[PDB]
């Protein structure tokens, strides 16, 4: 076995059925008949006795710490990590057909595979396929400028942007870069400081990442207005499973 | 044992019989040598035995020199690849070399005994120079109480066509000196062109007089059959891919006047050696399995 | 079980009975991530192939014996079986599965009878480990006799034809070829080479990339203009994708056009081929056997209109993609083997001599 | 960053009233960037097309020079050729052969000497024997000696070589002359009526002219001093 | 004047890119200027009008010899003159060597005519197209060529056959052909160049345009023609050229060698490759020669004929003296 699927957690059962459910059965919609889920302990480490209530095929649970972030969660949990990992985040309603983005993973033997759609501040680039990926920063860390490497260019002359792309929160992940994760403390988040990270090390037996552009569904964010826009939907896509 | 020594038992050799192939002659001094050299080891031999070589072949530079060294090397190491020591391996070469000396002395006898069945009586015979074998089978033909006419070109260069007409008056056959450029306008008139070879290359194809293609060509074009004879110490691992491949220490020596052209396997009908009738790939598949 | 890639578009008469499947259409939407069939080195490879990330006959080989050394590692026996006749029986569907992905060719044939012969082989009585480590060991010594080391005496013999000043004409990204005119040209010959490509693939641009890298002066054309450049053209090379019994030779598709144009003109022909890469069976035309590839590829942007876009709204048209086709053998005058300089009537002749 | 500055613009009179108001601007460069920095006020959208099929370029040094020179050779501006006489005048024409040698009327080839590709003679030409010339253009009414090589160098008309010189990669404007046993390095430059002394190999970096200061070195006899 | 100007724009279009695409449209626009060149320029003699012709003649081949239309259409009208000027005021072969000022309107209604049946040639050709096609025949053509495309969708109005159209890189016109002959319900197939061997052996018959005939019989048509030639007589067979009678002229195929025409090498190579464009020398001609002994039959307006006949066709279309031009 090659991919282990990792649920992260630091989440509520709303809705008219529970949250991290949603997530879940797409796992047992196409094999995974086993699964690894993160609680949270800042509330209390005990939700999974809570989630333990459900009828899904098969779950595993692991208590956590009350400050972790997803990479902290990651270094947590590597001892039961041997091979690939398949991160996915509780908040995430879509109903992609998850083998195009591993297909990213298989085909080209890439270090790293995304799912990112077209929402409905971080700015992201792409070569012309419209596949790899090869560069992403954020406006926190953005004066006025944008800056692009002469190598870049000189090896992909012809980058397309994009602004309003929404993450998904589902990454594809190599063993080595969980052992890199291991080698370093200082990384907190994946998303706000490890995926850059590896995009600008691609460029220094080199790095591959690539992203698959979607079309139908985000992540149930954070604000309010996600969570209902997700209660509206939700009939639509249950209508079909 | 010097190189003088050598040349002289070459020339001797060969001056005492006519009859006698200069391969056999060049097998037979390299098996003297090797029977007075009083060297110790294998790799001594190899590299006097190959000097040896280059020195007959400046001597004499026919292909068939340079083919029976190589069949002479070869030969010395089949016999010393499972013979450690070194007295008991040069018994078993004296021994060889004796049993492949009478063989080859006996080899074209036996391509006479087998190549005259297809010369049908009443038929036309087409031949370019003085080739031995080709009179032996002619001979054996003629014993079997056959009749046939003979067409034979004079070969430029050094008229032994009008040496072997006179050898078949010699015989009693109806034989008939043409023009070597009347090849065509007598190619109509012919039924089967047998022709000897200086030397086979590694597909089929035939090393022989400068002559030979242009007739192997015209006999393709009017689809008459075209006979080759040879004997097994005659095949080389050459590849020439036109003539002009072909290397220089054949041509010459022997404006411009080349003494050697190649023969394609696509123009050879059959070959007629000592191992019995053959295509053209048999020569290639007989050179694979000799060399492992 | 797998499920069966279906074919697209209409195919001609003469070619009903080939599959034909698009680029688009991967097979891996109808099979779990976790691949649930059997440990996902299929998948891999299977990808690779069918997307066209390798091309290269040799490439193609090396990747499925590394494929398969995976599996051989990650395999183990089940309890009360016998692994010498169990891994070949559960090895079968991998090969069934690689071939729905894209066909077979004769290198990968030779290197599937090969190592299900290794493991036929294997004793009974010796232990899961030493087995495993055995067949490792034989997969790599395979690769390397019958890649690096023929490769090697194949250059060492074809660096006696080329000779000076001369121009010598090759076809397609063959990697054989492309290392043979370099280690030419690396022991002091001085010659050109004259490059022909022809469409859709337009791999032949690759070796070009080659022969800059390594300063050989070059030339570039497609395929049709060929009998253009030929009278200036002293020699001919071309690589095989296999050989057959009878002497023909099974290359791509423009191979048997340059061949036949090359003796149109006088202009002796070589083949440079492995011993391994010879296969047994015999074929007189590239109908009985070939395969479609993706007729889409056939579409071109001349100007501003793409005249084959809807090519499936004509009922009466019909696109076919060979990616194969046989040579006959009185055109060839070479084959080049780590056996040494043979014509191309011997090639079964090796065949009997490598079986034993 | 795949793009090609093919220095060509479709314009409005508007372009010339923002010319003639903005006083400051001297080049297309700054025209273009001052209207992307001037965005809110007159707006004024910048369009561009990109073709892909075309050849279009600007000479604007000796490297865009030779760049250009290789490229019409080879064929690559075409119906634009050296052979094709676009502008009709009786010395320009020129018959193509294999390997894209050009040849002009009264060339008079040398025995012995070989033209191997992408070659133009000027008319009135004169070649000696066992020359090599590769790569380069001959202005017309040149005189090269015996065992002269070539390689990509460009001699316009009047320019006369010795016999045993070797020139690669350097240009040689109209009339200049070069003497025995001289060997031109790439990137030399020999203009207007210089002539180089006998016996001497110029550096890499070598520009010659008549004035003195702007050239590095100027002399009409040689190269030292 | 006037017909100067249109004259100087005609040449000037040649030389730039060919307006009029089809060759039937170069042979009437060259016949129309002959027509004011003859009804415009003064002359007494037919001498001084036969010399300004060929100057004028002279300049349109100069304009672009790769296209010979311009230039047989002209020796067509200068064998016109000879002709009635013989009429009016009174061939090698053995016989000839054994035995020893009112003529413009005859000359324009010459033209006018020799216009009139240049007309309907193409009709001609589909009207004798029947007979050459049967039932279930399998068809390869090469490139695109109106002649052959209105041959094969007229023939088919009776007949059900199989088409096999092999494009013509770089210039992948087959694919017009096989759009628009598929548009008439043929049963068609799109096929690459490097297939033609491939296929040859399942093919009964191959009929080819051509872009112009020389003397000896040999042709000029588009690249790739001389390997389904070489093909078919490998295979033996029969190969079938759909030409009208004004693509035939009189020069040889040794002429200087500007035989072939030589484009950009941007079709062949893009642009975009870079660096390794230096190094590398890259060739795209649009015409290949194809030998007379690979031709089986000639089809034109006026019927079927033999390779091996087509030197008498040049002693009535083109008089000896006019081949220099």
């Amino acid at each position: 076995m090659e991919f282990q699927a990792v649920v992260m957690a630091v989440l509520l059962p709303v809705g008219n059925k529970p949250l991290i459910w949603y997530p879940l059965n797409l796992l047992e919609r196409v094999g995974f008949e086993e699964v690894i889920v993160v609680t949270t302990r800042d509330v209390q480490k005990a939700l999974c006795a809570e989630f333990k209530m459900k009828m899904k095929p098969d779950i595993v649970c692991i208590p956590d710490d009350a400050d972790m972030g997803t990479a902290d969660s990651l270094r947590y949990i590597y001892p039961k990590l041997k091979t690939d990992v398949l991160v996915l985040s509780c908040d995430l309603i879509t109903d992609v057909a998850l083998h195009e983005v591993v297909d990213l993973f298989r085909a080209y033997d890439a270090s790293l595979a995304m799912l990112m759609r077209k929402g409905q501040r971080d700015f992201i680039g792409v070569d012309s396929t419209g596949k790899r990926l090869l560069f992403m920063a954020n406006e926190a860390d953005l004066d006025e400028e944008l800056v692009i490497k002469g190598s870049i260019l000189q090896k992909h002359p012809r980058i397309r942007f994009h602004t309003g792309l929404v993450d998904a929160h589902l990454y594809c992940l190599k063993k080595y870069i969980v052992d890199f994760l291991m080698e370093n403390g200082s990384i907190t988040s994946i998303r706000s400081e490890l995926i850059p990270y590896l995009v600008r090390k691609q460029f220094s037996k080199s790095l591959d990442i690539y992203s698959f552009i979607k079309e139908a569904n985000t992540l149930n964010l954070a604000p309010y207005d996600a969570c209902w826009n997700a209660c509206r939907g939700d009939r639509w896509e249950d209508l079909s499973r | 044992m010097d190189d003088k020594e050598l040349i002289e038992y070459f020339k001797s050799q060969m001056k005492e019989d006519p009859d006698m192939a200069s391969a056999v002659a060049a097998i037979r001094t390299l098996l003297e040598f090797l029977k007075r050299d009083k060297g110790e080891t294998i790799q001594g031999l190899r590299a006097n035995l190959t000097s040896a070589i280059e020195t007959l072949c400046g001597v004499d530079s026919s292909v068939a020199v340079s083919s029976g060294g190589e069949l002479f090397l070869r030969f010395i190491s089949l016999a010393s690849l499972e013979y450690s020591d070194y007295s008991k391996c040069k018994k078993i070469m004296i021994e060889r070399g004796e049993l492949f000396l009478r063989r080859i002395s006996l080899s074209r006898n036996k391509i006479a005994d087998l190549c005259h069945t297809f010369i049908k009586d009443g038929a036309t015979i087409l031949t370019h120079a003085y080739s031995r074998v080709v009179l032996r089978v002619l001979e054996a033909a003629v014993a079997a109480k056959k009749r046939f006419s003979v067409y034979v070109t004079e070969s430029q260069p050094d008229l032994s066509g009008k040496k072997m007409a006179k050898a078949l008056c010699h015989l009693n056959v109806p034989v008939t000196v043409v023009l070597d450029a009347a090849v065509g306008y007598i190619m109509e008139k012919a039924d089967l062109v047998i022709v000897g070879a200086e030397g086979v290359v590694e597909n089929g194809g035939i090393i022989n007089k400068i002559g030979t293609n242009q007739m192997a060509v015209c006999a393709k074009a009017q689809n008459k059959p075209f006979y080759v004879v040879a004997e097994s110490f005659k095949f080389v691992r050459l590849f020439p891919l036109n003539q002009q491949d072909v290397p220089d220490k054949f041509k010459y020596k022997a404006e411009e006047h080349p003494w050697v052209d190649y023969t394609a396997p696509s123009l050879i009908t059959l070959l007629f050696t000592d191992l019995g009738v053959l295509t053209p790939s048999a020569v290639s598949d007989e050179l694979i399995k000799l060399y492992l | 079980q797998v499920p069966t890639r279906k074919d697209y578009g209409s195919k001609v008469s003469l070619f009903s009975h080939l599959p034909q499947y698009s680029r688009q259409n991967s097979l891996t939407q109808f099979m779990s991530i976790p691949s649930s069939v059997i440990h996902p080195a299929m998948v891999r490879l299977g990808l690779q192939y069918s997307q066209g990330l390798v091309s290269g006959s040799n490439a193609r080989c090396i990747a499925l014996l590394r494929a398969l050394q995976q599996v051989i590692q990650d395999y183990t026996t089940p309890p009360n079986e016998e692994l010498s006749r169990d891994l070949v029986n559960k090895l079968k569907p991998y090969m069934s599965f690689l071939t729905q992905c894209r066909p077979l060719s004769a290198s990968m044939h030779n290197a599937i009878k090969f190592l299900n012969k290794e493991i036929t082989s294997v004793g009974s009585s010796k232990r899961e480990e030493e087995a495993k480590s055995e067949l490792r060991a034989a997969i790599d010594r395979y690769v390397q006799e019958k890649i690096v080391l023929a490769a090697q005496a194949i250059s060492r013999f074809a660096y006696q034809k080329i000779s000076n000043g001369d121009v010598i004409l090759v076809y397609g990204c063959s990697s054989l070829v492309s290392r043979i005119l370099q280690e030419a040209w690396t022991e002091g010959r001085r010659f050109r080479v004259v490059v022909v490509d022809s469409r859709p693939w337009l791999e032949g641009r690759h070796t070009l990339r080659s022969l800059v890298h390594a300063g050989v002066p070059a030339s570039y054309l497609l395929i049709p203009a060929a009998s253009y450049v030929l009278p200036e053209v002293s020699k001919v090379l071309l690589g095989a994708h296999a050989l057959l019994a009878n002497g023909s030779v099974m290359s791509r598709v423009g191979t048997a056009q340059l061949a036949l144009v090359a003796r149109a003109h006088n202009v002796p022909v070589l083949v440079c081929c492995e011993t391994y890469k010879f296969c047994e069976r015999v074929q007189t035309d590239a109908f009985v056997s070939n395969e479609l590839d993706d007729p889409d590829d056939l579409q071109c942007k001349r100007g501003e209109h793409v005249a084959l876009a809807n090519w499936q709204n004509h009922a009466s048209l019909r696109l076919l993609n060979l990616v194969y086709d046989v040579t006959p053998p009185e055109l060839v005058d070479l084959v080049i083997t780590e056996l040494g300089m043979i014509p191309c009537s011997s090639v079964p002749v090796v065949l009997r001599v490598k079986s034993s | 960053y795949d793009l090609l500055d093919c220095h060509i613009s479709i314009c409005s009179p508007q372009v010339a009233q923002l010319f003639t108001d903005n006083f400051d601007y001297q080049t297309r460069d700054d025209f273009v960037r001052g209207l992307l920095v001037n965005e809110e006020i007159l707006g004024n959208q910048i369009h561009m097309h990109v073709t892909a099929k075309e050849y279009g370029a600007r000479v604007s040094n000796l490297h865009m020079y030779s760049a250009v020179c290789a490229d019409v050779i080879r064929r690559w501006v075409y119906p634009l050729t050296p052979e094709a006489n676009f502008t009709d005048s009786t010395t320009q024409s020129c018959t193509h052969s294999r390997h894209n040698i050009y040849r002009g009327p009264e060339v008079s080839l040398g025995h012995g000497s070989i033209l191997e590709e992408n070659v133009l003679l000027g008319s009135g030409t004169v070649i000696g024997s066992n020359c090599f010339i590769t790569n380069s253009v001959i202005g017309p009414g040149c005189h090269i000696g015996d065992n002269v090589v070539l390689d990509q160098t460009y001699l316009w008309q009047g320019v006369r070589v010795a016999a045993g010189a070797q020139i690669h990669q350097s240009l040689l404007c109209d009339n200049a002359e070069v003497k025995e046993r001289v060997t031109l390095k790439p990137r030399s430059v020999l203009t207007s009526q210089v002539v180089v002394g006998p016996n001497i190999t110029l550096p890499e970096g070598s520009v010659i002219s008549l004035h003195p200061p702007d050239a590095e070195e100027d002399e009409d006899d040689g190269e030292f001093s | 004047s006037e017909l100067s100007e249109r004259i100087e724009s005609f040449v000037e279009t040649l030389k730039r890119g060919g307006g009029p695409r089809s060759s039937e449209e170069m042979a009437r626009e060259t016949l129309g200027l002959l027509r004011q060149i003859i009804t415009d320029h003064r002359w007494s003699n037919a001498g001084e009008l036969m010399e300004l012709i060929r100057r004028e003649g002279r300049r349109m081949t100069a304009a672009q010899p790769s296209e010979t239309t311009v230039g047989n259409m002209v020796r067509r009208v200068l064998k016109i003159i000879r002709e009635e000027y013989g009429r009016l005021h009174g061939q090698e072969s053995l016989h000839k060597l054994l035995t020893s000022a009112q003529l413009q309107s005859n000359i324009i209604e010459a033209i006018n005519e020799l216009l009139v049946e240049l007309e309907g040639t193409m009709e001609n050709i589909a009207a004798q197209a029947l007979e050459h096609i049967h039932s279930n025949e399998v068809i390869m053509t090469i490139g695109f060529s109106r002649t052959v495309e209105a041959f094969l969708k007229e023939a088919a109005r009776k007949r059900k056959f199989h088409v096999i159209v092999a494009e013509c890189a770089p210039f992948c016109q087959g694919h017009e052909m096989a759009v628009n002959l598929s548009k008439a319900g043929i049963e068609t197939t799109v096929m690459t160049d490097a297939a033609i061997f491939a296929v040859m052996s399942r093919v009964n018959k191959v009929i080819i345009g051509t872009k112009t005939i020389l003397a000896n019989g040999a042709l000029r048509a588009v690249t790739g023609t001389h390997t389904l030639a070489l093909a078919a007589k490998h295979h033996s067979t029969p190969l079938i050229v759909c030409a009208p009678m004004f693509k035939l002229s009189p020069q040889f195929p040794n002429e200087e060698d500007s035989f072939h025409k030589f484009v950009a090498p941007e079709e062949v190579l893009p642009f975009t490759e870079g660096d390794i464009l230096e190094k590398v020398s890259v060739h795209c001609p649009v015409f290949d020669y194809v030998p007379p002994e690979l031709i089986t039959l000639f089809i034109s307006n006026i019927g079927g004929n033999a390779p091996s006949y087509i030197y008498r066709l040049m002693s009535e279309l083109y008089h000896p003296d006019d081949h220099v031009l």
